[PDB]
RNA sequence: ACGACCAGGGCUACACACGUGCUACAAUGGCGCAUACAAAGAGAAGCGACCUCGCGAGAGCAAGCGGACCUCAUAAAGUGCGUCGUAGUCCGGAUUGGAGUCUGCAACUCGACUCCAUGAAGUCGGAAUCGCUAGUAAUCGUGGAUCAGAAUGCCACGGUG
RNA sequence: GCGAAGAACCUUACCUGGUCUUGACAUCCACGGAAGUUUUCAGAGAUGAGAAUGUGCCUUCGGGAACCGUGAGACAGGUG
């Protein structure tokens, strides 16, 4: 892996990731706000970023924390 | 182009006085150790729009983002398209 | 047109330049801007008067527009309104000052432009282009030239074409390329099809 | 020695013959070869192997053969586990160090295939 | 001309008109009108009358299955029937050449051995033995003879529900059983808009005897190569490029011909062909 | 150059033989498009070669050179499309260039360190005659004097 | 409204083929070291020394000098020795790993940098193109251009040939 | 290695979702904000919602110029 010195977060995201705390891990949220990073704080859901329709909820699995909410989700659609 | 891709642009600038406050290009003279000071690196309940990167180049006279070029304002087509004639102080091929 | 010209090299060698202000790099797209931002209005403001040539300069650095018209006294206007208004523009949209010079052309039948803007300003009238083209080109090699071209693309006659009819008229080269070439286009853009006009007037050779 | 990059690197221009060999890489299997000093430019066996082989030991604490392998291994599926992009790449048979998929992805996904 | 739209199958080409036998199955000699043109015996038009003559102002002609220069003749086909005897020298080429195309068009073949009867038990078997590298290669035989039209029924019941076509060379008896086939002859033949026919246990047959003598059409490269999908797999057998289905090293195609896997008959047909459009 | 036919172009010699000879040669093996480095692992072979003619690096090449280069050849032009057999005279610019190219072309991308050796290999054995280059000269020579039936 | 706005995705997917490229393969080649002659490009939001470090990435800091004022920025092939000994090699580098670093709002998709670890195919290219004949083939550097971010490319750049 | 001398999104148009529709842009007019300003909050952002500030000449601080849009047509729009 490679380090881009600084990740990110988002505030009208972030304070959703404590909406999803204070209303816990209740079902995925919608942002469709990417420049955010995955943590072990984005734990308090798994959480749904736009992937030109599809808001996929990314899992909090925090092995992917070095990777935005789009490393986890969905963007491009294939064979 | 069109009116748009040019007339997008123009746009984007308002908000700030009715609603926000100002930090134009004053929000990451803290966010590395310039000497990351968290102070402009953290509210977006507030637009998401614009960027550098989110900024362009767009053609003056198509407002084309791209095919655009750092010398003329415009890209390459009107670029060229206006360089041949002269009307200007000085110009050649001739063998070049 | 087609071709990368006759000029289709032509650039500044040999050329007497427009804009012929020594801006310098760091504002010289902007000398230009203001150049071509008063060639651009300039060739608005006159578009009756007759402009058959401007020209830019910026005596130190303080723009100066001159006018070849096919009469300077169109130009000036009555009372020197129509040269007053240039200045207000190309003081302010050259921002380097206005001068605004006037002169007066040696032949409008030698310009490639007068000749065509003439011609479509004659087509338009309900002339036909020969007509009007004719009348031109004719008496621009009369003596208003010795050569005139026109050499044409886009719709003619509203065919499903856009290849070389022209009305080259006397000695006029398009090869022998230290060619006094007036070159120009117009064009009715037509609301048929699309007509260009390309005329160029052969002034002599260098 | 070997020096767990697991052989002997020798003869050759010889640390450099543990880039690939495993374990130590380049670095690693230059740092431990000239920790007994032994050439580089010729080989390395043609010294005394109990001062390369504490080495080979030394490096018995880097990260080495078949656990570094194994390491490359179980970090490429921690990536899956989560599922990611890198993850995603490597879950969809898809280069994770890369090579477009239209063209000639080739010595990930096999050097050639219609 | 106009009359009053009607839907009809045309019948028959009527040289000059055609002849459209309607939805009812009333068959009218029409006009074919100026504006239309995409027309051909077995379409389905809008014909008219007059206020017979009719004119024809709509046609159907569905896809593609068969063609000559290239210019379709009808549509439904779902079977062509490779009809043949060796008049008046034949080839394995030119059985394949239809073949080929068979296979191209995703028309059936139900290879046709016609004269099964005129062949003595070596010659029948011999016959038998290359209608068998057809077959094998996977299109069926049926014996026949053009004469006795036998296996009559074998193919009637291929007929039924589709439409079928008789294809080969000089009047090798084709002619014949198509007029068992029809039970009445229309067609005797020895050494584009035609005239169509019905089937009673259901499908249809189309038939013109010019075709008959033969001569060939005008083709591309791939569908003498969709004659053969063999080739396919033997593309991928040698490289992710074979050289060309045809000799090189490393020309998998050719490597199973080499090898038999192959038959030697599907190479040659691809070039009679591949020299033909050519 | 069906108007006015020709050989080659800047070339570049030696600072200490100034032989065009090996000049044209060194440089063949340019498409390196720099002989500032070229012209160094022959010279091995041609030191060797310079053991092995009794002389120097020089007249290494020399001994191996003149018995490499054809003295007659077959030529082609194709006129008319005809294939041309008659006996003819290798002209020099060919005798020399195709010549050096020869013992170049022999001697190649191989299977072990260093051209020098690779080159020694190649250089005494054209200077012996049994060379690949001089048995260009004497293969061409073979077809000549024997074909003369077709125009 | 297609006007038109935004969000976010989309090129660039993938059995793939293909072009059109890029790249290996090596032998002086890879490899270590030693070691001269380029030129041409770029500057004031500027370029940017020193400085400082970082292998580097990077990172910290920073003169001169609008350019024959400083500085970006510098050729390398060249040249002087070893090594290895066309070994999938030090070839060769895919592949990957693993992490640094970078740019861009953020790159996470579809952004850019070092180290480390990993090191396919490839060994000279079947079939199969063109090019080219000199400063071409062909080759060494070199550079620009503009892109927020990207020059296999273009646009440039001079050496050697 | 075709038009980006840049396609992350953006750009961007186009998917795809979300916007707007006198239209996103335009232009006048009214009108409000003079102008123009000061700042908060919330939404993916589109935008949604807050508070702050100053308006100079003429002057419905609207206007006019401010300068924008709205709103509305007139008018505006298109690389549709």
């Amino acid at each position: 892996r490679s380090l881009k010195k600084g990740p990110f977060i988002d505030l009208h995201l972030l304070k959703k990731v404590e909406k999803a705390v204070e209303s816990g891990d209740k079902k995925p949220l919608r942002t469709w706000s990417r420049r955010s990073t995955i943590f072990p704080n984005m734990i308090g859901l798994t959480i749904a970023v736009h992937n030109g329709r599809q808001h996929v909820p990314v899992f909090v699995t925090d092995e992917m924390v070095g990777h935005k909410l789009g490393e986890f989700a969905p963007t491009r659609t294939y064979r | 182009a069109k009116q748009s891709m040019k007339a997008r642009e123009v746009k984007r600038v308002a908000l700030a006085d009715k609603y926000f406050a100002k930090r134009a290009e004053l929000k990451a003279i803290i966010s590395d150790v310039n000497a990351r000071w968290n102070a402009v690196l953290k509210l977006q309940t507030l637009p998401r729009d614009s960027s550098p990167s989110r900024q362009r180049n767009r053609c003056r006279q198509t407002g084309r983002p791209h095919g655009f070029l750092r010398k003329f304002g415009l890209s390459r087509i009107k670029v060229r398209e206006a360089a041949m004639r002269g009307e200007i102080p000085g110009l050649k091929k001739a063998s070049w | 047109g087609q071709k990368v010209h006759p000029n289709g090299i032509r650039l500044g060698i040999v050329k007497p330049w427009n804009s012929t202000w020594f801006a310098n790099t760091k504002e010289f797209a902007d000398n230009l801007d203001s150049d071509f931002k008063v060639r651009q209005y300039l060739t608005k403001e006159l578009a009756k008067a007759s402009v058959s040539r401007i020209v830019i300069e910026r005596p130190a650095k303080s723009i100066r527009v001159t006018i070849h018209t096919a009469r300077p006294g169109i130009v000036i206007g009555k009372k020197g309104e129509d040269v007053e208004k240039l200045r207000k523009v190309v003081a302010d949209i050259a921002g380097v000052p206005a001068q605004i010079n006037i002169a007066e052309v040696r032949k409008p039948e030698l310009d490639a432009k007068l000749v065509a803007d003439s011609i479509t300003s004659q087509l338009e009238r309900r002339v036909m282009f020969r007509r009007a083209m004719k009348r031109a080109v004719q008496n621009a090699m009369r003596l208003g030239a010795k050569g005139i071209k026109v050499e044409v693309s886009g719709r003619l006659g509203g065919a499903e074409i856009a290849r070389t009819e022209w009305y080259r008229e006397g000695r006029v080269p398009l090869h022998t390329l230290r060619a006094d070439i007036d070159y120009n286009t117009s064009e009715a853009h037509t609301t048929y099809g699309v007509i260009g006009v390309k005329v160029w007037i052969f002034k002599g050779e260098i | 020695a070997r020096i767990a990059g697991i052989n002997i690197p020798d003869h050759k221009h010889a640390v450099i013959a543990l880039t690939s060999i495993y374990g130590v890489g380049k670095t690693r299997s230059k740092a431990i070869l000239a920790a007994a000093g032994i050439a580089e430019d010729v080989k390395i066996s043609e010294l005394s192997e109990g001062q390369i082989d504490t080495l080979r030991d030394e490096v018995a604490k880097f990260v080495v053969e078949g656990d570094l392998r194994r390491e490359i291994s179980m970090s490429i599926k921690r990536l899956m586990d989560l599922g990611c992009y890198r993850g995603l790449r490597h879950r969809r048979g898809l280069p994770v160090r890369g090579q477009r998929t239209k063209t000639n992805a080739r010595t990930r996904k096999g050097p050639r295939k219609p | 001309l106009f009359g009053e739209p009607d839907e009809g199958i045309v019948i028959s080409r009527f040289g000059m008109h055609a002849d459209v036998e309607s939805a009812d199955g009333d068959v009218h000699r029409c006009n074919i009108r100026r504006t239309i043109r995409s027309l051909v015996t077995g379409d389905r038009v809008v014909w008219r009358p007059g206020k017979v003559k009719g004119i024809v102002e709509a046609v159907h002609e569905r896809t593609s299955v068969l063609t000559r220069p290239v210019k379709p003749i009808a549509a439904n086909i779902d079977q062509i029937v490779i009809v043949s005897a060796i008049l008046p020298e034949l080839s394995l080429n030119i059985i394949d050449r239809y073949l080929v195309a068979c296979e191209t068009l995703q028309i059936e073949p139900i290879i046709v051995l016609n004269k099964i009867d005129l062949l003595d038990d070596e010659g029948m078997a011999f016959v038998n033995e290359q209608m068998d590298i057809y077959r094998n290669i996977g299109y069926r035989v049926l014996m026949v003879s053009s004469h006795t039209q036998d296996g009559l029924k074998p193919l009637e019941e291929a007929l039924t529900g589709r439409i079928s076509i008789f294809a080969g060379q000089s009047g090798v008896g084709k002619s014949s059983l198509l007029n068992a086939l029809l039970g009445l002859q229309k067609e005797i033949l020895t050494n584009t808009a035609a005239r169509l026919y019905h089937f009673p246990h259901g499908g249809d047959v189309i038939d013109s005897p010019g075709v008959r003598e033969f001569g060939l059409w005008h083709l591309e490269p791939e569908q003498i190569t969709q004659g053969f999908v063999e080739f396919h797999d033997y593309l991928g057998l040698c490289k992710y490029r074979d050289c060309k289905h045809d000799t090189d090293p490393g020309c998998a195609i050719r490597e199973a011909v080499e090898e038999g896997k192959i038959a030697e008959t599907r190479f040659e047909n691809y070039h009679r062909i591949l020299e033909s459009m050519a | 150059p069906r108007r006015r036919v020709i050989g080659q172009r800047k070339i570049l010699p030696d600072p200490k033989f100034g032989s065009e000879l090996l000049a044209k040669f060194v440089n063949i093996l340019m498409v390196d498009g720099k002989k500032s480095t070229a012209e160094s692992i022959v010279y091995s072979a041609l030191e060797t070669l310079a053991q092995r003619s009794g002389k120097s690096e020089l007249e290494a090449f020399e001994v191996a050179l003149e018995n490499v280069r054809p003295t007659v050849e077959v030529k082609s032009r194709r006129v008319g499309g005809s294939t041309y057999q008659v006996p003819v005279e290798v002209r020099p610019v060919r005798r020399n260039a195709l010549a050096m190219r020869w013992i170049v072309e022999a001697a190649r991308k191989r299977g072990d360190k260093s051209m020098a050796l690779r080159l020694a290999n190649e250089l005494s054995d054209a200077a012996e005659n049994k060379g690949t280059a001089v048995k260009k000269r004497e293969d061409v020579h073979r077809m000549a004097e024997a074909n003369k039936a077709f125009a």
